[PDB]
RNA sequence: UUUGCUCCACACAAUAUAGAUGGAUACGAAUAAGGCGUCCUUGUGGCGUCGCUGAACCAUAGCAGGCUAGCAACGGUGCACUUGGCGGAAAGGCCUUGGGUGCUUGCUGGCGAAUUGCAAUGUCAUUUUGCGUGGGGAUAAAUCAUUUGUAUACGACUUAGA
RNA sequence: GCAGUCAAGCGUUAUAGCGACAUUGCUUUUUGAUUCGAUGUCGGCUCUUCCUAUCAUACCGAAGCAGAAUUCGGUAA
RNA sequence: AGAACUGGCGAUGCGGGAUGAACCGAACGUAGAGUUAAGGUGCCGGAAUACACGCUCAUCAGACACCACAAAAGGUGUUAGUUCAUCUAGACAGCCGGACGGUGGCCAUGGAAGUCGGAAUCCGCUAAGGAGUGUGUAACAACUCACCGGCCGAAUGAACUA
RNA sequence: GGCCAGCAUCAGUUUUGGUGGCAGGAUAAAUCCAUAGGAAUGUAGCUUGCCUCGGUAAGUAUUAUAGCCUGUG
């Protein structure tokens, strides 16, 4: 219903968080992802190293400039997923992908936006307690992504900001609640409560 | 077969207390505090009253309840590590090459420095674990001891030194060289 | 599918001096009469030796369940087709019916044995009267007095792409 | 960390094909086996059911009944 | 200040006399009560004040409440109707502001145009003195 | 699957059966009409060359054991169960180790052969000690001192592994010889034993201790009462 | 290269094509746990309350929203200025002081609407490599050709020359 | 390979018939003595990469492995 | 491999099996509407991230042709069954105690005492105790278990089947 | 009168809702009521052991100050 969804990446499983954001793409809708580097995958982290192992090996022979582009970052892993759900050699799935944008961490704007979830692809809602599973950072970093370090300092940073920033916007909705409840015994708001608001 | 309820039972005594949220245990007793991070189990801790403490997993199978055992069992460890402590007593023994085994600091960092293993020119060094003291033996030869409230980080660093001392390319049923956990007990020996 | 329970009474034609041939009655569960029937000449021509062309169905009537709400253990004595023979199984099933029972024996035959309807011989079902009988733990384990038992980790249902806030589990 | 090459699971049409025929050479070969072969060719009530003894007295009931229903 | 501290969790439980919402089905949004356990994931329920037939019915369509009172196991329907009455289930699920949501968003569905019209003015009215409260305070 | 495998040995005696307990519930219910008095014996840790001296010794009279249930309910749990008048009283006293003594002869000839006999016996735990042992400083001897050395064998080197390990006692081997480096002190006198010093007394065969059997009561088949002995039970 | 180049306000003008048509409405962490409120001896603290979806919240009446008369209150809100602070991950945005200038549907009134003919998206939202008006701001370089050889098949590279 | 033996199973109420693991005889006898018909496709030079079923180099385990040396085995291209 | 008979294909497009000579549906004028077959409904991709009961975690599972590797072999993975047994005159584990006497049985050996070997392998007392299950000694000693008992108190073991 | 449409009443095919009257079965089984028996996953009451002023641990007790099951109507 937004003209832009940016969906926080933390805790989602990575094959359901692409499958609903190719469909939300090819049916025209803008999404940004952030935080990439949260994701999971399900299974263990030497099953994961080991896809992405079989994946390297994969090259073309006679010019390694040619073959498969293994590229690190979680959300290039990530953006893997999506393209391969995603008609992408068509006119439409290359309009459809142009809808989408995938970040590590928070970057401006995005960190003053509101953030929503996808409860389809959610771990805690779709792995059953006990499963093991894995994180993208950690899998890019083993497989030779070199920025988790930096992209940690910026979201720590980020993290305080947003603190201070919530700190007092609670000052603020606990004024306003208190505002609001000392009308609550006046004749509209007897009117609205019998008109259910 | 995914029983409905299984529960265990820690006994807490007098003068220790458990803090235990989100799985997330603080045992404190005479001999100091210990923390435990169990939040990679899911299990469910209550309180019954001030000398026991109950865990429980509802509608598990045979790996968590495993897991609900050794739960128990790392509780009770840690108890007993903060009641009466831990103390491993290791002997070193040589035949030819007299095996010399102090105490270092390398910019505050305590390490136990071995010198002259099977003639040796090579130092071998071993750091001492947070909240593990080393002490030498008096009126016993060439012991070793090594006490402290972590079981686990008492024989870890128990058997760091015993394995800094691997004899090589030998056989070990002629060299009998090394330095071996002799004895494992409690601190206190008030009975 | 939703499985009932008939009464199929049938016989033998009539011949010449021997009339009023013996009736024979079977307890059947199936989906509907077709399938009753086809059951009860199965079964009929596997024990004697009377064929459907040349027996009669007499009857076939639907039983209810007595106390259809009344929770009750069933000990349900099966035997199922096998290359060396027929091997008995004894289940026990906790429910409030008879053809529920079945229909969870069938499941779990299913699933477990990965057996068949047509495979899956039914002999006898019974109601357990006193639960000092019942002997299999994964029922026993609900017999037990005061019994309550949380549901840890409740996963509710969303009826929308995105959501607004992150979700709980409690219960 | 070097992993090896992985075996193909992608099914091959002449493979199948040839996999086809021979479980039918193999069932022809079985049942001319089973027609040529000389070899000579009731487990009751189980033990964990509750009303053995009634079974058994139903039986034992239907037998003395029956061995008098033929003679008279 | 030597005791010690374990954290609760408090779960509702499934037990006899617990009071469930049913959310899918014939008698959804009704409460009922578990007469008796089936297994671990099917139970007993009797709902007679509301209508809700005496069924076994599965967990998964129902949803726990707080509210829990006294009822043998196994007990009738007339039992049951006799200990929902003398406990008051109904009264004091209608205090909790669970249902008085439901309550206000069937009202807010049940609402006509002129109605919405209404809710609008009367919204400004309301905002208007508050926000001349909320700027002296 | 993951289950603990039993060890298999291949030996030549079986477990007895519930045929060998009937047997003996038998053999007790027989000696009770057969005898006049049934006394009651404490006879805990007590070696088989002293039982079977005082079976010899008690010749002409019974002595029968076995497990304590198996006993008591012979002679009946309860005064509904009793085999004879009066003797749950008598099933109900015993208690460990239960030994009954079937006989004919006199109480006073009963009670002055229990309060005169003793033997030696091996220190076991919990226990007061019975003397202070310390293992002297240098080569061990099979007796530890109790013995000249002169006169005594070293001890055998195979078993420094279990002195050193099982015994916690600090050894170490020279040219095939047990040795330590300081005197060690085992028990002291007027102490309660453990398992460990127990074990370690007995490898170096002290036996200081002395082994009295216990008499808790007999009961007399004519006058079908029970009296209570309260022989070495101090 | 018939005053070229660039922004600042005001007119006229055309323009807004992977798809505006009330608002993308900002803690973090856990999920066998949390959010909010309150109190103390500030904690892995006590007490209360909430969830069971955003079916929300904020906004939303007036010729696509006109012209006027008041009442109550000192609130809400638009715009041009103005004071101060913060924000570098791609900051280009967030908060805030003061006066000015409009509206206010918080409440009560008075005028106007019509014929787009019974519907026809019935056109309504930022930027403008176009012009005219004008007050200010600044007066380069590259390539060919010649030349060097730290370069070179040719291009290229690397040097030098008012 | 051929012929035979045993029996954990399989089969059966007719000790018929299949039959794992084992085992015997011939080939092959005792004192470490004393080249026999490829009937139709082979090998180089230069140079790259791949497999591991590892010869060497790295690290381990076992062995009458004292040391030295060596044998068997494991991870490993 | 050789006979008998019957189907499909060549001369035949269409839907499905990703792709295809014999596989599953169905045979064909040009169109509209509806319903289906076979095959399917996370995304590529039209269609339930439907409902329900169970099972499975693989250091390259599986989503397959039902043939082979395949010995229905190996596994202290997991689940459900079958038949035998033990059991409050005491279930499995654990700890402690007993584990004897003739006798160091006969022969043999430098030595050989249950435990280098060869043949017997008995009798007594027991609650039970092998002319000994292993470690160990030059031989002894010592430990152990075969077996029995004490404490503990409720189920447990074995072999098969899926 | 040529082009493109909107609404109403019909006809042919079809798709998707709401609502009414009937009939069969064990003339549904149930629920409910009445009645007679019964037992525990034993309700009230009683006894003992000793337990934070009575909350329990074990015996008795078949409806009592809760209930349940079966048969019959
Ligand atoms: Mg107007
Ligand atoms: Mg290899
Ligand atoms: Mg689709
Ligand atoms: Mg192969
Ligand atoms: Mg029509």
């Amino acid at each position: 219903v937004e003209p832009v969804v940016v969906i926080d990446g933390k805790g989602h499983l990575v094959g359901r968080l692409a499958s609903v954001v190719a469909k939300q793409l090819l049916n025209g809708q803008k999404i940004v992802v952030v935080r990439a580097e949260e994701l999971n995958i399900s299974g263990e982290f030497f099953r994961n190293k080991l896809k992405y192992h079989d994946f390297l090996r994969k090259a073309t022979a006679f010019n390694k400039t040619r073959g498969p582009f293994h590229f690190r970052a979680p959300s290039r892993i990530f953006y893997k997923a999506l393209r391969g759900m995603v008609s992408h050699k068509t006119a439409r799935g290359k309009a459809a992908l142009e809808r989408l944008k995938v970040f590590e961490g928070i970057p401006p704007p995005y960190d003053k936006k509101k953030r929503v979830v996808v409860p389809q692809a959610l771990r805690v809602l779709r792995l059953k307690p006990g499963r093991k599973y894995t994180t993208l950072g950690k899998l890019s970093t083993s497989v030779g992504w070199k920025y988790e370090d930096v992209v940690a300092k910026l979201e720590a940073k980020r993290k305080v900001s947003s603190a201070e920033y919530y700190a007092k916007k609670r000052a603020f909705t606990k004024k306003v609640a208190s505002a609001n409840a000392t009308a609550a015994e006046s004749d509209v708001a007897k009117q609205l409560a019998a008109l259910g608001y | 077969m995914k029983y409905i309820q299984t529960e265990q039972q820690i006994e807490v005594p007098e003068g220790v207390t458990v803090s235990i949220k989100s799985r997330i245990v603080k045992v404190v007793g005479p001999r100091g505090t210990l923390t435990k991070n169990l939040k990679h189990i899911d299990v469910t801790f209550t309180k019954v009253n001030n000398q026991l403490i109950k865990v429980a997993v509802h509608n598990g199978g045979r790996k968590h309840v495993a897991a609900l055992r050794t739960v128990k069992s790392l509780v009770d460890n840690m108890i007993t590590g903060v009641t009466k402590g831990y103390k491993y007593k290791m002997r070193y023994v040589y035949a030819h090459f007299p095996i010399n085994v102090n105490i270092v600091e390398k910019d505050g960092a305590k390490f136990i420095e071995v010198r002259n293993f099977l003639g040796d020119k090579k130092i071998r060094n071993v750091p001492v674990r947070d909240g593990v003291t080393i002490e030498f033996s008096t009126n016993v030869k060439d012991e070793i001891v090594l006490s402290g409230n972590s079981v686990e980080d008492v024989s870890q660093n128990a058997a760091d030194l015993q394995q800094i001392c691997r004899v090589r390319n030998k056989d070990i049923r002629k060299f009998l060289d090394g330095i071996y956990v002799s004895h494992k007990g409690f601190i206190t020996e008030d009975l | 599918a939703h499985f009932k329970e008939y009464q199929v009474i049938g016989r033998r034609l009539p011949t010449e001096s021997v009339p009023e041939p013996k009736l024979f009655r079977m307890r059947i569960f199936a989906s509907n009469e077709v399938i009753a029937k086809s059951r009860y000449w199965y079964f009929l021509q596997k024990l004697h030796k009377v064929k459907k062309a040349s027996g009669e169905i007499v009857s076939i009537n639907q039983i209810n369940e007595a106390h259809p709400t009344k929770v009750k253990n069933f000990g349900v004595w099966v035997r199922y087709d096998s290359r060396s023979g027929t091997h008995n199984m004894y289940k026990e099933i906790r429910d409030v019916s008879r053809v529920a029972a079945v229909e969870t024996l069938y499941q779990d035959m299913a699933a477990r044995h990965r057996a068949r309807f047509r495979s899956i011989h039914i002999l006898k079902v019974a109601e357990i009267e006193k639960t000092a009988d019942v002997k299999r733990q994964y029922v026993k384990q609900f017999l037990t007095k005061d019994l309550k038992f949380p549901l840890p980790h409740r996963v509710q249902k969303s009826t929308k792409t995105f959501s607004y806030k992150r979700p709980s589990t409690f219960y | 960390m070097r992993v090896r090459k992985r075996q193909s699971r992608r099914t091959s049409t002449k493979l199948k094909e040839g996999i086809k025929k021979k479980a039918s050479a193999h069932r022809k070969k079985e049942k001319k086996m089973a027609k040529k072969d000389v070899t000579w060719r009731d487990p009751g009530i189980p033990s964990n059911f509750p009303y053995k003894a009634k079974i058994l007295e139903e039986i034992e009931a239907k037998k003395m009944k029956d061995l008098e229903e033929r003679e008279l | 200040s030597t005791d010690s501290i374990v954290k609760a969790s408090n779960w509702r439980l499934v037990e006899v006399g617990r009071v469930v919402l049913i959310k899918k089905g014939q008698s959804a949004g009704k409460l009922a009560a578990i007469v008796e356990i089936i297994d671990q994931k099917k139970v007993l329920i009797d709902g007679p004040k509301a209508g809700v037939p005496r069924q076994a019915i599965n967990l998964g369509q129902v949803v726990l409440t707080p509210l829990t009172f006294a009822l043998p196991r196994g007990a009738r329907t007339a039992t049951v109707s006799k200990k929902w009455a003398a406990a008051a289930v109904c009264e004091k699920w209608a205090a909790s502001s669970w249902a008085k949501k439901i309550a206000q968003r069937e009202r807010r569905a049940a609402l006509t145009d002129f109605e919405r019209f209404q809710v609008m003015v009367l919204r400004k009215q309301k905002r208007y003195t508050v926000k001349k409260a909320l700027a002296k305070a | 699957r993951s289950k603990r495998s039993k060890l298999v040995t291949l030996a030549q005696t079986d477990k007895k059966g519930r045929e060998n307990k009937e047997r003996i519930f038998d053999e007790v219910r027989e000696a009770l009409d057969t005898y006049r008095y049934v006394w009651v014996l404490h006879l805990d840790d007590v070696r088989t060359p002293v039982l079977q001296e005082i079976r010899t010794s008690w010749a002409g009279s019974k002595l029968i054991m076995g497990k304590r249930k198996v006993l008591q309910k012979a002679l009946g749990e309860k005064r509904e169960e009793e085999y004879k008048e009066n003797l749950y009283q008598l099933s109900k006293l015993c208690s460990g180790v239960t030994g009954l003594l079937f006989t004919d002869e006199d109480v006073n000839t009963v009670k002055e052969y229990f309060k005169s006999y003793v033997r030696s016996d091996y220190s076991r735990p919990n226990t007061k000690a019975p003397l202070t042992f310390t293992i002297p400083e240098g080569i061990v001897y099979s007796r530890g001192g109790q013995i000249p050395a002169e006169e005594d064998v070293p001890m055998i080197h195979s078993l420094e592994p279990t002195m050193r390990n099982k015994f916690e006692i600090p050894t170490k081997i020279k040219a095939g010889k047990i040795t330590i480096d300081s005197p060690y002190l085992v028990c002291t006198e007027g102490e309660k034993l453990d398992v460990r010093q127990a074990l370690i007394l007995k490898q170096f065969g002290i036996a200081a201790s002395e082994f009295k059997v216990k008499v808790s009561a007999y009961y007399d088949n004519d006058s079908s009462t029970v009296e209570s002995t309260n022989i070495n039970m101090e």
